[PDB]
């Protein structure tokens, strides 16, 4: 099931003096004060600045033990999604009353989720599947 | 040794598994100093991205179970971290299932927190990577260095 | 899901310049992995023939036996594989080196003073004076005479400098010739050098027209960027005839403007040799034995 | 080796009293009952197959008197001997595979006599065999069988008294 | 001294250019490098085998004692 | 000749899901070729090649699968097909080097 669900905006771009990996500000469409930070990988997914992301975290796909390969017609509910990662949650905070920030991370892919409405639907995880669109 | 109790001691007291750490300071004096270090800043870093067949092979090279390195029934991995048309992996990923493949079970993973050489103003801007962290024994955060 | 007709439509197959020397070989659509298993059998486990052991008799001369011997089994001998079976190893020499097994070779020259009228020079003064890879010879021992009758087994490059005398002096030899993979010595080793290349993957991004037309040209080869008109945007038009030295990247204008990679699919191979093999020989040598290296490994029962 | 000694000197001989034969090695035939009730919950511990040199041997000795002596093998009433169709049937699909690891000679002489007597049935466990299947000097003391047959002529006078041919 | 016969690595017999090379510097009035690059030579760890060999025989050969003086 | 296959049975399972494959003398002749067909068998969930030592020629492979297929059936069909990954440098070749 879907635990988080919004449409995000592209702030800058930097490449870090790296090489597949640029790192990404996102601010929201619906809501003036989640700042998702995203070191993308560049090559599966290209970024540039004001893009429309819609950056949903989800956890599992409707025993399952672990990765199959992905075989022929199979039901995935992020079969329609594309970039899709997954990570597990290491570190919480606190900003401002009413905020809850966390920090996230992808195997060295860190992001920074300040917000408040996954106050009541997300914690510190261990298996997330993010579902981008475009 | 030409008898056998100097066999006993001398594989249970002059074994390299128990001087690790010398006694002088407390400053160890062991490990791949010169070129396997210099060739972990390429390794574990963004810069190297993995794919399956990399990912499959960098492990099978370095656990070699017929000689017995597996604790439950043989090895395993993790699921990959990208989900795509090709899964990818990273090198974070690698340092991991090595450290997870070797220790037994009822046994629950490591977790530093501590430094690096690297200060993160080489790494461009505001990205960190100097700090480590081991979430259950994964190198979740950072690139390994001489420290 | 694979299927073995979803990679025959794939691996294609161009020839681009052989001879009996060199083979340009546009061999495309393979992977890296099977770029060694052409590459390595090619090289070294490919069965040649040289000669190994060195029978001599008596070495006069101020160079020493030692240093000479192994370079009268290391000369290039232009015989045909296939022709001289496998060779046991440890029996003693009466059943192990038969007719089936030894070009029996030898070389003989006794030099001596020539007078003559004066630098002067050497083959100018001496009889028998630089003897060379032609002066080895053939002479079989056993129950083959006529199966060299189209052929004597000639050295491949008759000019080697083996020794150079002074009248006094003399040689008088005889090795023995074996097969061989050149995984034991490099006198095994029947190509010179089977080294690869990928296609290069020039990349561009920008019309170069005008006057970066006649500077991105200058520093690159120059059958390589298609410079069409001030117009009709310059297409590179010959990908193969460059190597990657990415010279146009010490430039501080073109290092976005252009790019390159590799193709990682399309292959040219340079296989040459000393003479005693050709390219258009030896493709069924890497080939055909790693076909019979992996059939009987099949079928073997299993053990323990 | 030394449950090896009783083998062949109880195969190749003639003068024994076969009724003390069953009778006085009944506590080896008591050893594959005791073998089975209190020493079958051990093997997926610490540990191989080859604690059991005692089983691969001792069970082959008694089965070294089996393609000798058929006839010595039936009584007059038309039963079996201690109801072999159930002693030797068993020990077939236990935590040892007593048909994995086998001599050569004498363990497929085990191969006519079971199907035209109906002794046992392992005749689709031998295709079964070759594919699961210090130690690698093991096999230099359980391949010889003591009392072999006599190769000389002249102390022959002696020893072909006691002694009789295959069946 | 005497001229390597295969090249250290590059697996040619660059032997028969050496006489032909020594042709070459003496009469035929050519230069050092397209005199040697005119002979078959595609690589570069070839041509020194020619470009920096001594001919140290004659130091060799010049002491002879299955000879007078 | 039974020093080529050698099932390293100190490595395996009960029903040999999976097996480090003992195999004498060879190098990345292939390694570097049977791993690159032996993922193309859609049962394989991990292998890889190994050097026991890199000075004398030695090598140690092992595969992993899923159910309905062992250890050495999943070396049946990676080996029928460097039967075939050469018999198309062979088949189609032998078109192109007849008419250059
Ligand atoms: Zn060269």
């Amino acid at each position: 099931n879907t635990l988080f669900d919004d449409i995000f905006q592209v702030s800058e771009v930097d490449p870090g003096r790296y090489n597949k990996v640029c790192r990404i500000e996102a601010a929201s469409t619906t809501q003036d004060q989640c700042k998702l930070t995203l070191d993308i990988n560049v090559e599966l997914f290209p970024v540039a600045a004001q893009d429309s992301l819609t950056v949903t975290i989800a956890s599992s796909l409707n025993a399952t033990r672990s990765w199959r390969p992905p075989q022929a017609g199979d039901r995935s509910l992020a079969d329609d999604y594309d970039y899709v990662m997954y990570g597990t949650a290491y570190k919480f905070e606190e900003v401002s009353k009413d905020l809850i920030a966390v920090y996230y991370s992808f195997g060295g892919l860190l992001m920074r989720l300040e917000g408040n409405y996954r106050n009541l639907n997300n914690l510190k995880q261990e298996n997330a599947y993010l579902l981008i669109r475009r | 040794p030409q008898n056998e109790n100097a066999r006993a001691e001398a594989l249970n007291l002059a074994n390299t598994d128990s001087q690790y750490l010398t006694p002088t300071s407390g400053s160890p004096v062991r490990g791949l100093i010169q070129d396997h270090i210099s060739a972990g800043v390429w390794l574990t870093s963004k810069d190297s991205f993995f794919t399956r067949e990399q990912y499959q092979q960098y492990i099978y090279g370095c656990i070699r179970p017929e000689d017995g390195h597996t604790t439950r029934s043989k090895i395993v991995t993790l699921p990959p971290t990208i989900f795509k048309p090709y899964p990818l992996w990273t090198g974070k990923q690698i340092i991991t299932t090595v450290l997870l493949n070797v220790t037994p079970p009822d046994m629950p993973g490591i977790n530093l927190i501590s430094k690096n050489k690297i200060k993160n103003e080489y790494w461009g801007k505001g990205s960190l990577e100097n700090e480590v962290l081991f979430k259950d024994g994964a190198l979740l955060c950072g690139i390994l260095d001489k420290s | 899901e694979w299927n073995v007709e979803k990679f025959k439509k794939d691996f294609e197959v161009n020839i681009s310049s052989l001879d009996a020397r060199e083979a340009n070989f546009d061999l495309i659509n393979i992977d890296t992995s099977i770029a060694n298993a052409f590459r390595r059998i090619m090289i070294s486990e490919v069965p040649s023939v040289a000669a190994e052991y060195v029978y001599f008799f008596n070495n006069t001369s101020v160079i020493q036996d030692e240093v000479l011997a192994h370079r009268i089994g290391l000369v290039p001998l232009k015989v045909d594989p296939d022709m001289l079976t496998w060779v046991d190893s440890n029996l003693p020499d009466d059943e192990k080196f038969t007719d089936e097994n030894t070009i029996v070779l030898s070389l003989n020259v006794k030099c001596t003073r020539n007078p003559d009228a004066p630098s002067t020079d050497p083959k100018e003064l001496y009889n028998n004076a630089h003897v060379y890879a032609r002066d080895l010879k053939f002479e079989p021992q056993g129950r083959q005479s006529t199966t060299f009758a189209d052929c004597p087994v000639v050295p491949a490059d008759p000019d080697i400098l083996l020794a150079k005398l002074r009248p006094g002096q003399e040689i008088s030899l005889k090795a023995h010739c074996i097969l061989g993979i050149g995984g034991d010595h490099a006198k095994f080793s029947p190509v010179s050098t089977a080294s690869y290349r990928l296609l290069p993957q020039i990349n561009i991004l920008q019309p170069i027209k005008g006057e970066s037309a006649r500077r991105f040209q200058k520093c690159f080869p120059p059958g390589v960027i298609g410079i069409d008109e001030g117009s009709d945007e310059a297409y590179v038009k010959d990908a193969r005839k460059d190597t990657v030295s990415r010279e146009v990247l010490r430039y501080e204008e073109f290092a976005d403007k252009v790019k390159l990679g590799r193709v990682r699919n399309h292959f040219i191979f340079n296989v040459e040799s000393a003479g005693a093999m050709t390219p258009e020989e030896i493709f069924f040598k890497s080939v055909r034995i790693l076909k019979n290296k992996a059939e009987y490994l099949k079928n073997c029962p299993i053990t323990q | 080796k030394s449950l090896q000694y009783l083998g062949s000197y109880i195969a190749r001989a003639k003068k024994l009293s076969r009724t003390q034969i069953i009778f006085v090695a009944s506590y080896l035939t008591s050893w594959l009952n005791r073998y089975v009730i209190e020493r079958e919950e051990e093997v997926d511990q610490r540990g191989g197959m080859e604690r059991f040199k005692h089983f691969y041997a001792a069970f082959q000795a008694l089965c070294y008197i089996f393609c000798f002596r058929h006839n010595i093998f039936r009584d007059t009433d038309g039963n079996w001997e201690c109801e072999l169709d159930k002693f030797f049937q068993r020990m077939v699909i236990s935590k040892f595979n007593p048909l994995k690891f086998c001599n050569e000679n004498v363990m497929l002489m085990f191969a006519r006599i079971a199907q035209q007597e109906s002794v046992a049935y392992c005749f689709s466990i031998i295709e079964n065999n070759n594919n699961e299947r210090t130690r690698q000097q093991f096999i230099d003391l359980q391949s010889y069988f003591p009392y072999d047959p006599l190769f000389l002529k002249n102390y022959k006078i002696l020893m072909k008294e006691y002694y009789i041919e295959w069946s | 001294m005497i001229v390597p016969v295969r090249c250290f690595s590059c697996g040619k017999v660059v032997g028969d250019k050496w006489e032909s090379y020594l042709n070459l510097l003496q009469e035929d009035e050519l230069d050092e490098g397209t005199a040697l690059s005119r002979l078959g030579l595609k690589r570069y760890c070839c041509r020194r085998m020619i470009l920096t060999h001594v001919d140290l025989i004659e130091k060799f050969l010049r002491y002879n004692p299955l000879e007078k003086r | 000749d039974r020093e080529k296959i050698k099932l390293l049975t100190q490595a395996t399972s009960e029903d040999g899901t999976s097996a480090s494959f003992q195999i004498v003398e060879e190098d990345h002749t292939l390694g570097n070729a049977l791993r690159y067909v032996i993922m193309k068998n859609p049962d394989v969930e991990f292998c890889g090649y190994s050097i026991p030592h890199p000075s004398e020629n030695l090598l140690n492979i092992r595969i992993q699968t899923y159910g309905e297929t062992t250890a050495v059936d999943a070396l049946q069909k990676g080996l029928k097909d460097l039967m075939d990954l050469c018999d198309v440098v062979e088949s189609k070749f032998t078109e192109k080097i007849k008419s250059m």
